C-alpha cells in the first residue's frame, strides 16, 4: 500500500 | 354523441367569421374533426380538419391560409376562424368526426350551420 | 394532389321496390378506401359505407357496396319511399378527401 | 378481399401475402403464410428460398459516442419453396390455396410458425439528429432464388416485404386498480393517507385517463402540490435487461389540504403523441413504412412467467405524488381494440 | 515536504513521487517527476519502465448489450529508467535531485510531460448497482522492471500509482453573466421581458449564486409560476461528441406578474452533492480512491478553440424559466480556488 | 414496390 | 464573519435541552459546524458534527445516539438536541466551524454555552 | 479509531523573552494532519498551527510548528505577558478529532 516519506 | 356547432352569420367580403363544433361523448384526442362546407345546391367539399392527437392540420387549397383551425381540449370544441370571406364560399358549414384509429368515414356530423358572404 | 372523382349518373329515378346502382370512378387507384353518404334535402348527409365494402351500424341493408378496379358500385337492393335522396361518393386514402358531384334519386 | 404482394426488380419473381399485421394472442401468433410465384426458365439460380428475419436494430445515445449501432437477428427461419421439400410440407391454408387456383401451377407456397414470447414490433422514436433506420424491434419477409444459402443476396433479384406482429385489447376487463400510502412524520404522530384509483383497468389510445383521489392530511404538514402524471415504461432486455423512463402526460395541481381535512377530487389525463414529439427514446407502435404511428401499446406478457422474453417490453402506470414528498403509482392498459 | 510512495509486492521496486494532483495552467500540465529505487543486484531483467497511463473508461447504457464496458487509453507515454537513457539528458527538478541525494545511486529518474488539451480527471457518479470500477477519466503511473516491452508485466515486480490532473479557478474574474430574452404572443405585438443576471463569474463550491431577475409582462397572459435552476452538461467526446443533461439545484417560486407589471428579486441557488446523489452519470471531480469528492468543477479549455477535446468536459450554466413558456440560460465557472 | 391485388 | 450562539442552561438528569449555532458570513454548505465541548477544568473534546454539503453527521462515542445534530440551510443556523442529560456531560459547548474545502482547523469558535446538571 | 494524543507537559513555566516548547505524540500515523489552539483562561480556543507546520493568518510569526514522525511539537519563540494560557494539541486525519490533554503555562 502507498505511504510517505520526508525528503 | 352528437356535435352541436353554432355561429354562422352574414358577412360582405373581406370580413371574417368564426364558427365553433362543440362535440359531447367523445374526446378531441381520439378522433378528428373535419369541416365539410356544401354551396347551396352543389356538391360537399371538405375545407379543414384537425387531428388533436398528432396536431397536424390539414386545409384544402380553395382556403389554404384564409382560414386556420384549432379545437380546445379542455372543453372538446373546434374552432374555424374563416378571414376575407369572398363570394363563392357562401355555403353549410358541416361539422364531422373521423375515428382517430383509424380513419373510416364522417360518421357524426354536425347540424349545419349556414354562411352566406 | 387531388384525386378526380368522377360519379354518374348526375340524375335517375326508379320505382319505389327497383333496384339502382350508382357508379363511381376514381381517376387515381385509391385502393378499398371510399365511402358513401346519404344527404336527405337540406340535412346533414348520413354515413352508409366505408372502405368501400363495409356496411355501416343501424343502416338497412338493403345498401350494399362493391369494388372492382378504380370503379366503385353503391346498390339498392330494393328503394323504398325515404330512399330518394342525394348520395355522394367520397375516397379518403389521400388528402385532399374528395367528394363525388352526387346523383339525385327522383321520384 | 384483397391480398398484397411485392414483385421482384428481376421480374420473376413475386411474393403474396394475406395480410401484414398478424395478432398475437398471448399463447400463439397468426402464422405467416403467402405463395411466391416463380418461372423456371427465368430461374438461373435453379432454387427459391423464403426467410423470415425478427431483428433488434438497438442503437440509442448511449451507444452514439463510438458511433457504432448493433442489431442481432432475434428469429429467423427459412423454407424451400420452388423445389418442393417434404420437409416442409404442410396442409394449405383457405388463403394459399384459393391464390394457388388464382396463379396456377407456376407458384409454391409456404409457411412460418412464429413462436410465441417474441418482442412485438416496437419503435423507439428516433432524435430529431437521427438519420438512419429507425431503431427498434421489427419483422421482415424475405424471398430469392439462389443455388444455396452461402450464395449472397442480390439486390437485383430479391422481394423485400415488412410485415408487423401486433397485440389487440382483451375482450374482458380487469380490475378497477387501486393504490394507497400511509407515511410517519417526526413532526407530528399522525399519519398523511393517500389512495387513488382509476376507473378501469384497460384504456384505449386516445381515450382520456380518469383517476379518482383521496388525500387525508391529519399531520400538521400542508400538501403544497397535487402532482399527477402518467408514465411510460420500456424495459430492454437482449442480454441482461436495463430499465429507461418517459412520463408521456402530467397535470400539475395548485391544490392544498389543509392539516386535519379530507381532500378528494376526480382528475383526467389523455396520453397523446402531438406534444410528445420531442422524446426522444419514447416507445411507439410498429410501423411499416415511415409513417406515423400512436404511442407504443402495451405488451402482453405470456402468462405470469413473464422469463426470459427479447427485445423491447412496453407498460404504463401512472404516479400519484404529493409535495408534502409521497408518492403512489397504479397500473393500466393501453392498447387498440380488436378490429371488426 | 512529505514526498509520496509505493512499493512493490515484492519489495524489489518501490517509485516516489512529489506530488499526486498536478494542476493544469490551461496551456501547459505540471511535469509529472519522481524517482525510482532499484537494485540490480536483483534485476538481472536489466529494464525497469515506468509508463504514464491516461485511461478513458465509460459505461452508460452499454449493459442491455451485455457487459460491454470499454476502456480506450487516451494518452500513453513511457520511459526507461534503470538502463539510463542515452537520449532523456533532461536536467532534474530540486526534488528529484534531492531525492536522489537522500537515496544514494540505486535510484533512478524519469519524467513526463504531458501535453495540454487532455481531459481533466473526472469521474461520473455510478448508479446504486454498479460495482465495478468507476468510470471517467483517470492517470494511472506504472513502473515495473521487465526485460522489453512485448513480455507480460508481473504483479510481483509491478507498483501502480494513481495521480490526477486538477484546474484551479483563474486568479481574476470574468464579466458579470447577463441574459435577457423578448417573446411576442398571438395576442398582439405586445412584449413580454426577461432578464437575468448573476453576483459573479466564478463560484467556489458550496458557495451560494445569487441571481438577480426581473420580469416585464405587457402581455394580458400571467406568468404562473418562475422556474429557477442550476443545471451541468459533461459533454462525452470520444469518437463523435454526445451530451449529458442534469440538473443539480432547483428553486420553484409561486411567483407571479399581473398583465402590464414588473417584477423583481434576487434568488439563491447553491449547488451540492447531499440531496444529487442518486442522480447516475452526474459529474465528480477525480477521485484517488474510493473515497467522496465534490461536484465536478468546471474544465477550462485550452485557448478560444476548443478544438477536439477528448474524454468529459463539464461546463455549468443556470436557466430561468417563466411559466406563462419563456426561459433564458446564463453560464457560470465553479471550480476550488488556488490552494496556497 | 408494393402493391396489391383482388383474389 | 463570526459564529452567534446561545440556548444554554440547566436540566436535571434525564432531560434534553436544545443548543443553537447562528453562523453569519458564511453559508453552512461550503462549511462544516463542530460542537466541541470542554468540561469545567478539564480537556477539550469533540462532541458532534455536521456537514450540509455531503449531508454527513458524525457523533462521538460517549454521545453515540443519545444526541442528534441538524440545521436548516435556510437560514444558516445549526441546532444539537441533547436527550438524556448526565452529570458528565456538564461542560462549556463552544461552537466551531471547519473549511469544506478541505478541513484546516476550527478556525472560527462560537462562545461557549453552559449546560449543568 | 481513538488516537490517543498523550501531550505533555502537563504544565510548565517560562519567563517573558524564554524559549518554550511543546511536544504531542500521536499513539498512531496521523500524518501532518495536526493543528495547535491557544485557550485564554475561560474564553473560547483560537486555532493557531494547521497540518502541523501551517502559520494561521493574524497569529504572530512568534508560533511556529514542526512535525517528526508520530512525534509533532509546537515552538513559542520568544514567550510574551499574553501567551500565557492552555495549549491544545488536535489531530485531524481520523475522525473522531481527539485533542490532547493540554499544557498551562505558568508566570
Amino acid at each position: 500500500c502507498s505511504e510517505s516519506s520526508i525528503l | 354523441v352528437q356535435l352541436v356547432e353554432s355561429g354562422g352569420g352574414l358577412v360582405q367580403p373581406g370580413g371574417s367569421l368564426r364558427l365553433s363544433c362543440a362535440a359531447s361523448g367523445f374526446n378531441v384526442y381520439s378522433s378528428s374533426i373535419h369541416w365539410v362546407r356544401q354551396a347551396p345546391g352543389k356538391g360537399l367539399e371538405w375545407v379543414a380538419s384537425i387531428s388533436s392527437y398528432y396536431g397536424y392540420t390539414y386545409y384544402a387549397d380553395s382556403v389554404k391560409g384564409r382560414f386556420t383551425i384549432s379545437a380546445d381540449t379542455s372543453k372538446n370544441t373546434a374552432y374555424l376562424q374563416m378571414n376575407s370571406l369572398r363570394a363563392e364560399d357562401t355555403a353549410v358549414y358541416y361539422c364531422a368526426r373521423s375515428r382517430q384509429f383509424w380513419y373510416s368515414g364522417l360518421d357524426y356530423w354536425g347540424q349545419g350551420t349556414l354562411v352566406t358572404v | 394532389s387531388d384525386i378526380q372523382m368522377t360519379q354518374s349518373p348526375s340524375s335517375l329515378s326508379a320505382s319505389v321496390g327497383d333496384r339502382v346502382t350508382i357508379t363511381c370512378r376514381a381517376s387515381q387507384s385509391v385502393s378499398s378506401a371510399v365511402a358513401w353518404y346519404q344527404q336527405k334535402p337540406g340535412k346533414a348527409p348520413k354515413l352508409l359505407i366505408y372502405s368501400a365494402s363495409s356496411l355501416y351500424s343501424g343502416v338497412p341493408s338493403r345498401f350494399s357496396g362493391s369494388r372492382s378496379g378504380t370503379d366503385f358500385t353503391l346498390t339498392i337492393s330494393s328503394l323504398q319511399p325515404e330512399d330518394f335522396a342525394t348520395y355522394y361518393c367520397q375516397q379518403y386514402k389521400y388528402v385532399p378527401v374528395t367528394f363525388g358531384q352526387g346523383t339525385k334519386v327522383e321520384i | 378481399t384483397r391480398v398484397f404482394k411485392k414483385a421482384s426488380p428481376n421480374g420473376k419473381l413475386t411474393v403474396y401475402l394475406g395480410k401484414r399485421d398478424f395478432v398475437d394472442h398471448i399463447d400463439l401468433v397468426d402464422p405467416v403464410d403467402g405463395v411466391v410465384l416463380v418461372d423456371p426458365e427465368y430461374l438461373k439460380e435453379r432454387r427459391v428460398y423464403v426467410t423470415l428475419t425478427c431483428a433488434f436494430r438497438y442503437g440509442r445515445e448511449d451507444l452514439d459516442v463510438l458511433g457504432l449501432t448493433f442489431r442481432k437477428d432475434l428469429f429467423v427461419a427459412n423454407v424451400q419453396s420452388f423445389p418442393p421439400a417434404p420437409e416442409d410440407k404442410k396442409p394449405l391454408t383457405r388463403l394459399q390455396e384459393r391464390l394457388i387456383k388464382k396463379l396456377g401451377e407456376h407458384a409454391y407456397p409456404f409457411t412460418f410458425e412464429i413462436p410465441p414470447n417474441l418482442p412485438c414490433s416496437v419503435t423507439l422514436q428516433p432524435g430529431p439528429e437521427d438519420t438512419g433506420k429507425a431503431c427498434g424491434v421489427d419483422y421482415e419477409v424475405k424471398a430469392f432464388c439462389a443455388e444455396n444459402l452461402e450464395e449472397k443476396i442480390h439486390k437485383r433479384n430479391s422481394v423485400r416485404l415488412v410485415i408487423r406482429k401486433v397485440q389487440y385489447a382483451p375482450e374482458r376487463p380487469g380490475p378497477q386498480p387501486t393504490a394507497e400510502t400511509t407515511r410517519q412524520f417526526l413532526m407530528s404522530d399522525k399519519p398523511l393517507h393517500l389512495e387513488a384509483s382509476l376507473d378501469k383497468e384497460i384504456y384505449y389510445h386516445g381515450e382520456p385517463i380518469s383517476v379518482n383521489v383521496h388525500v387525508t392530511n391529519n399531520t400538521n404538514k400542508t400538501v403544497k402540490k397535487i402532482k399527477i402524471s402518467v408514465r411510460q415504461y420500456a424495459d430492454i432486455c437482449l442480454f441482461n435487461t436495463a430499465q429507461y423512463k418517459c412520463p408521456v402526460a402530467m397535470e400539475e395541481a395548485d391544490d392544498t389540504v389543509a392539516p386535519s381535512s379530507t381532500f378528494c377530487k376526480v382528475y383526467t389525463l389523455t396520453p397523446f403523441l402531438a406534444n410528445n414529439r420531442e422524446k426522444r427514446g419514447l416507445a411507439l407502435d410498429g410501423k411499416l413504412k415511415h409513417e406515423d404511428t400512436n404511442l407504443a401499446s402495451s405488451t402482453l406478457l405470456r402468462e405470469g412467467a413473464n422469463r426470459e422474453i427479447l427485445g423491447i417490453i412496453v407498460s404504463y402506470k401512472v404516479k400519484v405524488k404529493l409535495v408534502v414528498d409521497v408518492a403512489v403509482e397504479l397500473p393500466f392498459t393501453l392498447m387498440h381494440p380488436k378490429p371488426k
